[PDB]
């Protein structure tokens, strides 16, 4: 999808 | 006081592209502002200078601030490894909004993102702390070096940064 | 952002009727929009093409997306068997609204419905993620092949589908 | 009733 | 969706008094409107034809719909002995409002009340689902057979009922 | 009071 | 103090059957005990004397205490129309347990039931306040006048009651 | 079912 | 409904001071209003007639209704020793507002207070149920016999009270 | 109490194999027990007789009860389309355990499963309500006609069923 | 303070 | 996985 | 009842 | 910690009766222990010297410590008007337990009570902080001057009080 | 209520600077208003007379009221060591707002702060109870003797303080 | 940061 | 009382 | 249900070191055991054959299962990108325990850890699903290539893997 | 510290 | 794992008093133990070496670790200004227990306390992370320089500290 994470980028 | 302003001079494979400057909303989120300001000036002895934007998704945002591992797993705040979501007063209203990246609740470090659109779905889960003041056109030019999955096709760097006032 | 647009080419008992197209609200629920979009293009190797609308109720909605079992019990998302309710920002405001079918909280798959009426009683329990752009007249034609219980009198099929924009 | 579920259709 | 309309033909000790008709807000609480519609047509084998208003309180409301025990202890829905509070979208705004009686949360059956004033102390704890269209005068007439404690001086009857549209 | 219950009518 | 003991002399169509006596657990639920004791002696000027057991379900329990309407809709406590569930310290351990009937949380009035079995499923939703001391054989004989749906086939009454010590 | 209520007896 | 209206005839060490009348908001808090209405007519056998106002703080409120102990430790309601907070729909909007005293959540009895100013810090911990309609000058006069700690210099008395309409 | 006992007479592709009998834990979950019992006798006019076990998984369980759709999507309870999770007192302790199938919380219908292994991971989310008394050898024979996905190689049917005790 | 209780009057 | 549902069988 | 309060003594 | 110990010299009307000592459970509720310790020695300028027991109920407890109003409406702690419930580690286990009176959550002042029975229904709602050590005999002598509703037939008094060790 | 008003006479090192007056918002937070009112008049034996401002941060606020330890570890209220957060009706709206310092939920003592900017991020976590009326100019003069980290370059003092009306 | 505590002053 | 804080020592 | 057993054949810079085998507790967490089994056979097209242990910390655990990115940022389950915490029935009891890595609640993918001590600080936040059967010595050998920060001095490889029973 | 995360390894 | 062991060499106004050693429970609270271990070696640049114990209450505890302000307002952790309560697995079981001081939830820094008795009223508000192993007599000796309010009569010093195993 469209997230902004630090480490596990998800969809 | 006024709200402080920081600058990033952006480079593409070492060739200068331009400057982006930011209002930091220290009147809403003083702690989160200060972290970014401090890391921008370098005054604790580490910070954003020389760091890259490791994930750029055209139409969405530019993500950077990972000055320790330059891939999304790194960085650190002037407060320690992580700090708490300060509040969610400000929303992701549109392009230019500057907001914290994280790995869940209360995991603010050093990573941030610059929005190139209204990103409403992030409201309440990323602390918004600033907005682009001048140089949106430079963030728009940085976009072109991104891709759907985020990989950049040239090295996009903060060649210098600091505070303007 | 520019919201993607997908199209379905609807057949009735194998006979092409016409085109329905939809705006996907990627700017409010990007993960939900992306699922529908990709199931519509076929680009993961599975998806809506060839699938039928198994439950049509006049005055309510047309329901399809069940590309593995053709009866309401099936489908999968591009993210795995199910995914979470992204958010409930958008409401069921009237005909043309595109929303996810589910089996309770956090069970989004591939199934969806196209409203033919305002359906306010579903707000907060189905993630709305798009709307008919063109071809509402096709949806109304479809709606006539349903019944109070949803059984359809002709096989209403997505002969082809894809992205326009 | 008028629901849109996947498997246990209810009233 | 056009909202259905039911009718009650009211009788006082068997003496025809008049017709009350009701809009059912199926566009807000479809499950609750349908229960009442079906009870009103008698189509499921049972219903309101022949039942009485067992509790009528001037200045408040008329309560009926207990067709198995005729005293507040009875009635059943078309979904079984009881069903859940569908939603509380609609409020008790004034005279004519049709809302459900219950014995607490999620105990809806066949009992209802027709308000004769605004009853806002009930918002949230009784699902409003309809409103008097024609015949408010016929309700104001029924109202006159009640009393502060609700016992009626005459047998207020639903001699006939059904659906107009 | 002024309630509309089914069984235990309260004040 | 010790825990108080009350007696019921039971009659079947006015023919005396026997006595049942109860320990009331005033060391666990003093308020709930006292209500029952007081209504048993009649000392507030109303109570159980002359009242009937309106619902008897063999294998389960005998229900009474409705001295105002003798059908389950009635009775009142010495504290007012209703009082709060005091605590749920004691459980429905087996035959002879005496426990409050109610119409949901915090609706204790005057109705009670005498268990003729372990009724574990009621733990936490009915305040247990006593247990049969002598005369279980009389409660067992009362059972025979019940039925699955609770209707009694003779009139079962508390011809006298009060306190033994 | 087997409840002990005052007013709405349920199954 | 048409809200009831009660009157208090006040007396100061025996001497008629004047009449205050009150609207009771039975349209918002019908059970709270009904308690106070009943206590004003004496119709249940007990009530405010002859009770004093034990606690009058100038620029705040006159507290009365302790018709059992005359000091704040007493009074009871028409529903038992105490009843529940019906709802907090109405706010302490200014002088004249009639509201319930209590000793925390769900401890409404008979004690009340007439506001001589806006008391907003009490919104949502005291059920507002009426307003002074005529006689605010009499309530102004009662104030002056108050003090900062509430002791009254003369005995302020409801010599008489009942309903008007 | 004495816990009822029901029996099923199991056929394989129309050929009678034998009898399974079950104790129903009416003393822990009486409402759940009663539903199964009555669906088993047929006494409401519908029920298990003629129905099939549509999903059998070796090493896990046999699932049936779907007497309206024969595939997992159907069935109804004696109380209406669904009823609530009565309680979770009893756990899935081993083979022979009888428990309710559901579609999430509070959606008990007619469907159930007979465990062929301890199934601890279902504790707290399926109401356990009985256990095989006799005929576990029949359940094991049944279990062989299932597969990893639950499709059965022969039609396993409840040719007759009822109450023994 | 300014409370209106029935028993423990508080500051 | 190993669930016992009515309609949406999951993994 | 049997409570031990300071001001509103209850049943 | 040596757990502290205090003493009361109790006097009926004026006549010495005897001495009651208590262990204060400073190792479980140090703060509550200390309030009472200091109110006993009188060492902050105020305290328990010459106060009465204003409410004594045989078979239950003796209540006192109200040194400012002598009727249960008063008292104050060494920390101020009220303090928080410290914890509820300790239960009301039998005769002699010392525990705080209060007016609901977090309103501990100076009022306390000495139990003459296990008062388990007070567990969790009253902080237990000590147990009579010597002089239980005197407490039982005090019991006898009290009534059902608490009022004492002679003035029971703490003539002297302080700390032994 | 006339809202009260207090005054501070501020003194740099020993030299008079000027007079700061405040409105105390006794009509929103009467209790907090009163603590500060009394600590100003000194009328309980202790208070703000001759205390210092121990932490002043330009563009933020001036913090003082610590009359027992002069460094932020001290102070106490007229109600005792701490009191509860009264309410948060009022927000930190701009320069001059008076609000309580604290050490987290419900630990108000005597410490307070005068804002020199809108401090909206403190909303909900600090009870706001007054606003500078006259002498804002003096407050700004005080600002200048403070630093980033709060320490003051000259001893800022409340030489005198009391109540005007 | 900018907090106004009484004892543990924080960032 | 007996607390172990870091800033506001309480009773 | 007999619990499945998988094997890893471990290699150090390609030099065979030895076999570790694992019981998977499918009787407690069937979904989590199955993910790992299938990854270990490679039957779904992808899996652990050829992956490395990217983080090994002596005295704590060895972390592996990142087969898409080999650094902690990658891996996927057989149910999609992530799946929920199945349950926390099992605890981290000692060396040999197989539990899931995650990035917080409900983020299970393919990463796991083999404990080398008791890690009870993790109970509740990592689903334990298996335990070393044979080869604990081979894990104690792998352990020696880690370091306090987790980086490995050699490439620890799963040269082969699959299911024994 | 001693955590086992996937992405943001914490102390 | 094998838990670490640190030593403090205590000093009284300069004179060696003796050595206390401590087990740190890294097997229950590994992050809390690691903070204290690191602060004891000084290895991050700062730490306990030369810090005093500012607050010693006999029969309770010795509090130290404020190596920045030496009075309770200071100290910081190896993780930043503060970290979170790791867990409350361990209880304050008796003398020798080492635990964290704080200023409420999630405010662990460097301040700690060595218990000189059982402190159970602190269970579940302070993270227990170690126990005195040898040198309890030295801690007994430090007590005597304490007082009831905590002021020390002589300066109690960690002259030296580090790790042993």
């Amino acid at each position: 999808x469209l997230l902004v994470t630090a480490g596990l980028v998800l969809a | 006081m006024v709200n402080p302003t920081v600058f990033f001079d952006i480079a593409v494979d070492g060739e200068p592209l331009g400057r982006v400057s930011f209002e930091l909303f220290a009147d809403k989120v003083p702690k989160t502002a200060e972290n970014f300001r401090a890391l921008s000036t370098g005054e604790k002895g580490f910070g954003y200078k020389g760091s890259c934007f490791h994930r750029i998704i055209p139409g969405f945002m530019c993500q950077g601030g990972d000055f320790t591992r330059h891939n999304g797993t790194g960085g650190k705040s002037i407060y320690g490894e992580k700090f708490e979501d300060e509040n969610f007063i400000l929303k992701h209203t549109g392009p230019g909004i500057l907001s914290m990246a994280n790995a869940g609740p209360n995991t603010n470090g050093s990573q941030f993102f610059i929005c190139t659109a209204k990103t409403e779905w992030l409201d309440g889960k990323h602390v918004v702390f600033g907005k682009v003041k001048e140089g949106m056109n430079i963030v728009e030019a940085m976009e072109r070096f991104g891709s759907r999955n985020g990989k950049t096709s040239k090295k996009i760097t903060i060649a210098d940064c600091g505070q303007l006032e």
